[PDB]
């Protein structure tokens, strides 16, 4: 669903009003490495560079014009908890409820692949688009190793994956689901085994 | 524990010194 | 004549069958044969960045003067072709520039004969014009034939193009010739900045031709002498303007004299710039850059003062100092000061520690290729191999210089006051 | 040093000679 | 596209658009000649190497079946990332591995020796041309 | 000075011939504790750690040797389809790569012309970490009926690696076929160079920089005692911090590992204990001096990766150390490694090993080196002096000889197909034989004044030093064998003194007597004598596999032999026999 470079990864859009590109990116970069305890101070014009054709708006874009992007990736940074704290501490259920109790630190990392990301972008605000709507997508993707996690047991489920256990959904939050995927992609339109009855059942292309 | 970086100067200032001085000046 | 004619033949067919042979990639990629600023691979970079429309000054790989790009433009193919034409045209110039100055260092030696300004007994000193039949032959063979020039023209260099225009200044002052000799010496100090140094040799040899006393309080002399500069100064403003318009900026300027002077790459060479600057205090990193860059400019006027009547020999001693000291050596650059030695062989008499320094020399020489591939590729050395081989290397080079300055010395000496 | 070795030297000889 | 790098100064970029042809294999290839820094540039690691940042993929792959336009507030959050275009494609953006390549590493235990030494080198110069231009030839 | 030259002149001989004495005196002082000196870790990321071993699967390594022996009977080579299958079955992200080659002529010791086979590696991805380092487990395998237990064992470390999280560096577990040939394409593809033309399939997986390496040769259920080597192709070796943590192990595990197949206890007494150290180092300097890679590791060291061959011996001691036992210390070895947080740049990577435990180094052994060479510049001094008390007499011998050396490496290789047609004769024993005719040729000089034989001799010792230090820079072993041999017979060579005895040292030390000598040294060191008739067939057996070996691995002493040591005592029997 979503993939990033190993370490750092930061790309941004400044507005088209702004003047020196490069010094509102040195104090952004700064300013975010103090927020989420990496070194983001690192990023210079040594790692900095403007892609021509890549990284185009993820968002709403009246123009596209390359002078006021610029993306920057220090492979060799690391992240534990040192950095998943802020990134936990910023949302508004902060681990205390909802799908986020489910963040452990121990668990979380003893995984093959770890991303933490922050995303921001301007969205619809209607179904018209005639307004501009900002978004703030955070997201955690991890990946539980079967020889690993599993050890042989063959069966997952979300205590073993996470030591612990989903107790009440986010008061905050007007929409908390889990999805699990369910498709057999060589059995006859049959499905994957869940202990627990799903509400509802959802089909749509996704990925192709 | 470990070692700084120090000028090794009986060893190779005094060496490089002495293969210069008496070899062309002195005598 | 024929015997040039058949060096020349034998120099060519080595050098194509060096070019056909598998060796010419190993060759092209060594660090002793090319240099930041005289690698083909880099020629070829420049000229394929200028038709993605960037400017080939903008990056860190392209270091040459405008010139080359224009000439290897039209030239791009037939490269193997014009490094043996150099090489060619530089082995004629260096025969030619030498059978002159033979005749003209006889007829001294036959003034000061008739004068007898000499000792009563130098008949074994005295030069024949026996001994002199081949040493313009010599002189060719020596820089034709010679290991280091040869792979200097393999790869693809352009210090054989350098070397070419030094040799052309050489021959044009020993035949006269003040403005050609001017054009070629703002010419060579376009390719490197050292070559200036040569200023000095061609105006004392310009001037002892035309028999104008070197004397403060001569006017005659200050008038050629400020033609000369006058001259000189001309024909490189002229060449740094033209060569401007070529990508219409200036961005040429750094990437050429600001890379010589600065020293930015540290990589592996013969010379002594690359560790020491990268094995180095920042504190005093600009205090050392400018004293090792005043290093090449300091002897010639010392060299001047001593030399004042032997301009020819001054030349080539500022020849040597200039490949021994170089912000980037080459062995290229080391091969054209050895194209000098056959005129200067009748000194062997008066030479001391030739054996040892020419071993020194051949050793360092063929331990290059072997502690460079132990430090990169095998792994099993460091980079103080290579650094103790540059040291021995640049001192054999120094001790055999000083070593014919001495003989030239001592054979002066006894002339003026009687050998026993 | 080097460097300064012989000059040394031949300061101290002109100022012997004056 | 490609700008070249300066030292110190600035990365390479190199962007290219190229048509992978069905059931191949495009291999894309560029040399490099790996560069000597100074002895205080190095990190605190210097035998480790040096990371080379990972390469971007940005790509339209196509899709088996054809897919329905979205309505992001009505769709979970994963179907609702990146915006689709056309409904028998979408967008992918692949991120290669990272690379781990070794410079050439002076010594870092040698500064005050190789100045000693190269020092000396020059010193022979300048004391062998200073006694042959200073001093001259005199009997016994 | 001149009194300085003249008491050269007076002294040549004394001081050439103290020279040469002291050189072997101090080559053989190397294995006495003032010059040779303890190993130790020196590599902090290593020796400051410790390793729990949790390696239990000692059945399923005997199960999986008795599964792969019986595929690959079945199958009649590597089989591949149970080797992918076995490797997915324990979570390896298994790849293959199939290769072929054509020999330059047939090899008569391993049976093969032309190569066509299969290399199985999976390679498992390092958790918590991206794909940039890796470590590679080797089993050498050829069709020889063994190393069945080795890749059981290999797979039971596989196994029992997958399950977790504390690799910072991908392991690559990777199963060769015929022997050396399949980890040399393997490399070559790799790594993307095509150095000794093989013929290979793209790779579709790689782990990154490779960092250090293993290979595993085993051939019994239980071992009494481990083998380790060295020694590499071209002389080069792996960085003693290998070797140290390999040898640390023995004592933690209470195993038995050896060192040339000679086991030196620490007791060093000055009865005995030098004499064993210096079989060892002989046994270690003629291996080196070979210059052929002796195991899998031997291919390894020349892409800077640090290699090591662990081969397991059943020789009837007593006490049999088990499977678990060595897979246990194999664990160890890969998890210290792991530890490593940057290649291997401490310790040493030049030295010599009079034992499992003592080294040399570089510093330490080079005068050995240094006195012979300098009796070659004791001469030529001498020589140039006299000179100083002719081009046309010099450029014949030297070209002659320089295209009898050039012929000497060119013409072997081809020319089989010309003279098999014409003698009865093989492909490969055609080569060896062109190899000896050419040899022979060189000896009797068409062509054939005291200037003209004093300047070729001073000319041929001072290419001899340049060749010998060259070498002894990056073969120190194959240098020294050489100056030992070369160096006084050089010296002694002029043509006023006996002719005869003069020819005959000359002979008698050529670098084909050399090789002689060596295999024979070689032979009497492993504790099994040779007849003349069977040393000479080992010696024919040399030289093609030194023939072929430049071909196949890109060893470098058949060509710089032929090329440079050959002319150069061209040379002085050109002296020897002036015109
Ligand atoms: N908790 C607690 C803790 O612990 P504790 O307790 O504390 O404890 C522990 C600790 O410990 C430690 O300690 C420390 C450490 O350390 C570590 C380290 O590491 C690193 O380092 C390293 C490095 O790497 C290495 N490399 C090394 O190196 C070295 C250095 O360093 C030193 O210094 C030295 O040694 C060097 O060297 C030197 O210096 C030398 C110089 C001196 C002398 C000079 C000379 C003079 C002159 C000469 C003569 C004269 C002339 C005249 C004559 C006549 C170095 O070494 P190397 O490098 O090895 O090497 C050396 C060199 C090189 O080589 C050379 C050779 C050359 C070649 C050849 C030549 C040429 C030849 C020619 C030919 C012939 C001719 C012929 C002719 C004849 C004919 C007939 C007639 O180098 C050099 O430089 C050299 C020089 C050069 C010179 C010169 C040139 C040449 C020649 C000339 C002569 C002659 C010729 C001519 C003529 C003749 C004839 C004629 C007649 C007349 O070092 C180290 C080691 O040690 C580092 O680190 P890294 O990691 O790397 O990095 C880091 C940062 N990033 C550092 O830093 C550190 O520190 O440990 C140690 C140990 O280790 P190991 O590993 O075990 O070892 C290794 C070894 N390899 C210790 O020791 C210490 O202490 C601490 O620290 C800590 O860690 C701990 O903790
Ligand atoms: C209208 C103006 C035109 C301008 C353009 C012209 C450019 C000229 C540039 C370079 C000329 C090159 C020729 C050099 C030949 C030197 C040989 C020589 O010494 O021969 C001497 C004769 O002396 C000279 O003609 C040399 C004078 C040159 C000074 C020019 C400086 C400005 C140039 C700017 C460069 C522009 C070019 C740009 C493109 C590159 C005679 O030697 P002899 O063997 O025939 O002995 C016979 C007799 O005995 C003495 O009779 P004489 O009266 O003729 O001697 C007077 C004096 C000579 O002393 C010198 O040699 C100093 C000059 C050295 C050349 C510098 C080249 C520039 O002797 C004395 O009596 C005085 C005693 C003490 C003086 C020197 C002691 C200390 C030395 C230097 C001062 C210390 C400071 C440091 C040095 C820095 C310089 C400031
Ligand atoms: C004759 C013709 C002409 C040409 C030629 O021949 C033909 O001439 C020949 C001749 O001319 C040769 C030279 C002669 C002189 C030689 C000098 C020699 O250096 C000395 O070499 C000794 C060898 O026993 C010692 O060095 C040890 O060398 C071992 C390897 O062989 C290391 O193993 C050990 O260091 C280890 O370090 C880690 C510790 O845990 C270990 O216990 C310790 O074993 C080293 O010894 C260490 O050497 C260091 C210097 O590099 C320090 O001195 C250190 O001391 C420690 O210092 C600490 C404080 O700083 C203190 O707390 C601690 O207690 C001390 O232990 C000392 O242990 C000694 O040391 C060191 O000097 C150098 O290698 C080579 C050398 C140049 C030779 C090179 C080759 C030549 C030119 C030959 C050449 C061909
Ligand atoms: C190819 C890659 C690496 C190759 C390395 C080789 C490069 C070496 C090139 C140049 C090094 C030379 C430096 C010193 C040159 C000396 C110049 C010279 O001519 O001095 C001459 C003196 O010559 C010498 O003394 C040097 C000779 C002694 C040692 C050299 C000979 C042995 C070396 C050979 C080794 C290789 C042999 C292989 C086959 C040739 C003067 O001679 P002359 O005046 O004509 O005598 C008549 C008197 N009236
Ligand atoms: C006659 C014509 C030519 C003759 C000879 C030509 C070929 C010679 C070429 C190579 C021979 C030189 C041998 C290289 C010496 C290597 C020694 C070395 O590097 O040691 C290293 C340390 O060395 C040093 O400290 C300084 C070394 C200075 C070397 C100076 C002498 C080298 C050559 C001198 C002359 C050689 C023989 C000459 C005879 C004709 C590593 O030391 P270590 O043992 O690992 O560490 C232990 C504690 N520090
Ligand atoms: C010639 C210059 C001096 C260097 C001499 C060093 C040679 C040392 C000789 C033996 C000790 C190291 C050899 C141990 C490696 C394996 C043991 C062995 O006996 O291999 C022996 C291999 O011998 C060698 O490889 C010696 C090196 C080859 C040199 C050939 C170069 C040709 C140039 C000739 C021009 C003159 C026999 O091979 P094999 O019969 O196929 O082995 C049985 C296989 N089932
Ligand atoms: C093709 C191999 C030629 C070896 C030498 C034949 C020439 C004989 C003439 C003079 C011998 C003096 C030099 C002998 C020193 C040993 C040379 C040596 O081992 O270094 C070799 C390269 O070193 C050189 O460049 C030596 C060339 C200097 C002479 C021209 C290693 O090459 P490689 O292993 O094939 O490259 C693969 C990289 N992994
Ligand atoms: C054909 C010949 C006669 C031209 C002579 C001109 C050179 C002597 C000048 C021209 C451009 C100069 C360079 C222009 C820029 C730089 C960068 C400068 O380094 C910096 O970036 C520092 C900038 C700062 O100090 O603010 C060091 C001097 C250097 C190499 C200069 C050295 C002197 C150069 C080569
Ligand atoms: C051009 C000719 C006719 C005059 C003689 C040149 C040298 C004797 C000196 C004079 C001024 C020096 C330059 C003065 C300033 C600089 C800037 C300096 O810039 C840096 O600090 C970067 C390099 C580094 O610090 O390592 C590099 C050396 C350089 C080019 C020096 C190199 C050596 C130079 C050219
Ligand atoms: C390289 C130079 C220095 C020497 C030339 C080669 C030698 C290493 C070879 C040449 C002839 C060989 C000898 C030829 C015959 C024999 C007899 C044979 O010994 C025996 O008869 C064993 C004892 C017994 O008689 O029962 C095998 C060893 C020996 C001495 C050989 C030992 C090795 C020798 C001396
Ligand atoms: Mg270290």
């Amino acid at each position: 669903f979503l993939q990033a470079p190993s370490g750092a990864e930061l790309w941004v859009w400044f507005q088209d009003t702004v003047t020196d590109v490069d010094k509102s990116w040195k104090e952004l970069s700064n300013v975010l490495s103090g927020i989420f305890c990496a070194s983001l101070n690192f990023i210079d014009s040594t790692n900095t560079v403007t892609p021509t054709a890549s990284f185009k708006p993820l968002g709403l874009a009246n123009d596209t014009d390359h002078y006021f992007l610029r993306y920057a990736v220090l492979p060799r940074e690391v992240v534990c908890t040192e950095n998943l704290t802020p990134w936990k501490k910023l949302l508004p259920c902060s681990s205390k409820a909802g799908l986020s109790v489910l963040l452990k630190a121990d668990r979380l990392f003893h995984t093959s692949y770890h991303s933490q990301a922050v995303h921001i972008r301007p969205v619809c605000r209607n179904a018209r688009c005639t307004s501009i709507s900002w978004e703030l997508r955070q997201t955690l993707s991890v990946v539980f190793d079967a020889f690993i996690t599993g050890q042989g047991k063959k069966d997952w489920s979300l205590f073993r994956m996470f030591s612990r256990t989903l107790t009440e959904p986010c008061p905050l939050a007007s929409e908390s689901r889990v999805y699990v995927d369910i498709t057999t992609y060589n059995q006859d339109n049959e499905t994957l085994e869940v202990h627990p009855p799903p509400t509802t059942t959802y089909q749509d292309v996704i990925l192709g | 524990g470990t070692t700084q970086l120090r000028a090794t100067a009986t060893t190779l200032i005094l060496c490089c010194l002495l293969i210069i001085l008496p070899c062309f000046i002195l005598p | 004549a024929a015997p040039l004619v058949l060096v020349l033949v034998v120099a060519v067919t080595v050098r194509a069958a060096l070019f056909r042979s598998s060796l010419a990639e190993f060759i092209s990629e060594r660090v002793e044969v090319v240099s930041p600023l005289s690698s083909w691979k880099r020629v070829v970079e420049g000229l394929s960045l200028l038709d993605l429309g960037v400017s080939p000054y903008s990056g860190a790989v392209f270091h040459e003067t405008p010139l080359i790009i224009y000439l290897f433009h039209f030239l791009i193919d037939y490269a193997e072709l014009v490094f043996m034409i150099t090489d060619a045209l530089t082995a004629i110039a260096l025969y030619f520039a030498i059978q002159d100055f033979n005749k003209v260092v006889f007829k001294k030696q036959k003034l000061l004969l008739e004068l007898d300004q000499y000792a009563p007994d130098v008949a074994e000193l005295i030069r024949t014009p026996m001994e002199m039949r081949y040493i313009p032959l010599k002189v060719a063979l020596f820089y034709l034939l010679n290991p280091y020039t040869i792979l200097s023209c393999v790869a693809k260099s352009t210090c054989a193009i350098n070397n070419t225009l030094i040799a052309f200044f050489i021959l044009t002052t020993i035949k006269g010739s003040a403005f050609l000799s001017a054009i070629f010496l703002a010419l060579a100090t376009y390719q490197s900045l050292y070559p200036l140094t040569l200023f000095v040799p061609g105006l004392l040899y310009l001037l002892q031709r035309q028999y104008i006393p070197v004397k403060m309080k001569s006017k005659a002399f200050w008038i050629f002498s400020w033609e000369y500069a006058m001259m000189y100064v001309g024909s490189l403003v002229v060449i740094i303007c033209l060569s401007f318009f070529l990508l219409s900026s200036w961005d040429f300027i750094p990437a050429v004299y600001g890379f010589i002077l600065s020293v930015p790459d540290l990589t592996p060479n013969i010379g002594l710039f690359w560790y020491f600057f990268a094995e180095m205090f920042e504190h005093f990193s600009l205090f050392f850059v400018c004293v090792f860059q005043i290093n090449v400019f300091f002897y010639t006027i010392p060299l001047a003062i001593k030399l004042k009547e032997h301009p020819i020999f001054f030349m080539f001693i500022q020849i040597a100092v200039i490949a021994i000291f170089k912000s980037y050596p080459t062995v290229g650059d080391v091969a054209l000061y050895m194209a000098f030695f056959p005129v200067w062989n009748h000194l062997y008499r008066f030479l001391r520690n030739i054996f040892v320094l020419t071993c020194i020399i051949i050793v360092c020489s063929l331990l290059f290729p072997v502690l460079w591939h132990l430090w990169i590729y095998a792994g099993s050395a460091n980079s103080n191999f290579f650094y103790a081989i540059t040291l021995t290397f640049n001192v054999g080079q120094i001790l055999l210089i000083s070593d014919y300055f001495y003989a030239f010395l001592r054979r002066e000496y006894y002339l003026t006051h009687g050998l026993y | 040093l080097p460097m300064a070795v012989p000059i040394l030297l031949s300061l101290v000889k002109i100022f012997l000679e004056t | 596209h490609y700008q070249p790098a300066q030292d110190r100064l600035q990365p390479h970029l190199l962007e290219m658009l190229i048509q992978l042809p069905a059931n191949s294999v495009t291999k894309v290839s560029i040399q490099f000649e790996r560069a000597l820094l100074k002895w205080t540039e190095y990190t605190p690691d210097p035998n480790h190497g040096f990371y080379v940042s990972p390469s971007v993929l940005s790509a339209l792959v196509p899709s088996m079946v054809a897919a329905k336009p979205v309505d992001w507030e009505e769709s979970p959050l994963f179907n609702s990332l990146f915006p689709v275009s056309d409904g028998s494609n979408y967008f992918v953006r692949l991120y290669t591995e990272p690379l781990l390549v070794n410079l050439p590493t002076p010594d870092f235990s040698m500064p005050y020796n190789v100045i000693c030494l190269t020092c000396t080198v020059v010193a022979v110069c300048y004391g062998s041309f200073y006694n042959l231009l200073t001093r001259t030839f005199h009997i016994e | 000075r001149r009194a300085l030259a003249r008491l050269v002149l007076r002294l040549n001989a004394p001081l050439c011939v103290l020279s040469y004495v002291a050189g072997i005196a101090w080559f053989l002082a190397l294995v006495f504790p003032p010059l040779t000196q303890r190993t130790y870790m020196s590599e902090n990321a290593m020796g400051s750690t410790m390793v729990e071993e949790q390696f239990a699967g000692g059945d399923r390594a005997r199960a999986f040797a008795r599964d792969f022996a019986a595929h690959r009977k079945k199958s009649g080579a590597l089989p591949v389809a149970w080797l992918e299958r076995t490797m997915r079955s324990v979570g390896l992200e298994v790849y293959t790569q199939s290769f072929s080659r054509k020999l330059p002529f047939p090899d008569e010791t391993h049976e093969r012309y032309m190569v066509s086979g299969t290399n199985v590696y999976g390679i498992l991805r390092a958790p918590r970490a991206a794909s940039t380092e890796s470590l590679v487990l080797t089993v050498p395998c050829g069709s020889d009926s063994t190393n069945s237990q080795a890749v059981g064992l290999l797979l039971a470390l596989a196994a029992h690696f997958r399950g977790q999280i504390y690799w910072a560096k991908d392991i690559v577990f990777l199963v060769t076929e015929h022997d050396l040939l399949g980890t040399e394409a393997w490399l070559e593809a790799y790594h993307d160079v095509n150095v000794t033309g093989m013929q290979s399939s793209p790779l579709q997986g790689r782990a990154g920089a490779i960092q250090a390496a293993v290979a595993l040769e085993l051939s019994s259920d239980v071992v009494t005692s481990l083998d380790v080597a060295v020694e590499g192709l071209n002389g080069q070796l792996p960085n003693l911090d290998l070797l140290n943590l390999f040898q640390t192990f023995c004592q933690k595990g209470g195993l038995l590992c050896t060192l040339q197949g000679k086991l030196q206890p620490e007791d060093w007494t000055s009865l005995d204990g030098p004499l064993q150290g210096l079989q060892t180092l002989l046994l270690m300097v003629l291996r080196q001096a070979s210059g052929r890679p002796h195991g899998s590791h031997g291919l390894f060291l020349r892409y800077r990766v640090e290699a090591l061959t662990l081969r397991g011996i059943n020789s009837f001691r007593q006490y049999k150390y088990d499977l678990v036992a060595v897979g246990k210390a194999l664990e160890g070895m890969f998890r210290k490694l792991n530890h490593l947080l940057e290649r291997l740049h401490q310790s040493f990577f030049l030295y010599l090993l009079p034992g499992l435990s003592r080294f040399v180094s570089i510093g330490l052994y080079m005068p050995a080196v240094g006195f012979l060479l300098l009796v070659l510049g004791l001469k030529a001094l001498e020589l140039w002096m006299q000179l100083h008390e002719g081009l046309a007499s010099l450029v014949a011998p030297l070209l002659i000889s320089q295209a009898m050396g050039l012929a000497l490496y060119v013409l072997p290789v081809l020319g089989q197909h010309v003279a098999t047609q014409h003698f009865p004769v093989a492909e490969a024993e055609a080569v060896v034989l062109t190899l000896l005719a050419i040899y022979a040729a060189g000896l009797a000089l068409p062509h054939n004044p005291d200037r003209g034989w004093m300047a070729l001799k001073l000319v041929a010792l001072i290419y001899l030093a340049l060749q010998l230090g060259c070498i002894a820079l990056t073969n120190f072993s194959l240098g020294f064998l050489l100056a030992t041999t070369m160096v006084p017979t050089a010296a002694l060579a002029k043509p006023h003194g006996p002719r005869t005895l003069y020819a005959a040292l000359l002979v008698l030390t050529s670098p084909a007597a050399t090789l002689l000598g060596s295999l024979f040294l070689w032979r009497e060191l492993q504790e099994a004598p040779l007849s003349l008739a069977e040393g000479w067939q080992l010696f024919l057996a040399a030289l093609a596999q030194g023939v072929l070996e430049h071909h196949t691995y890109g060893a470098l002493l058949f060509p710089l032999l032929s090329l440079g040591l050959y002319p150069c005592w061209l040379l002085f029997w050109n002296v020897l026999f002036w015109k």
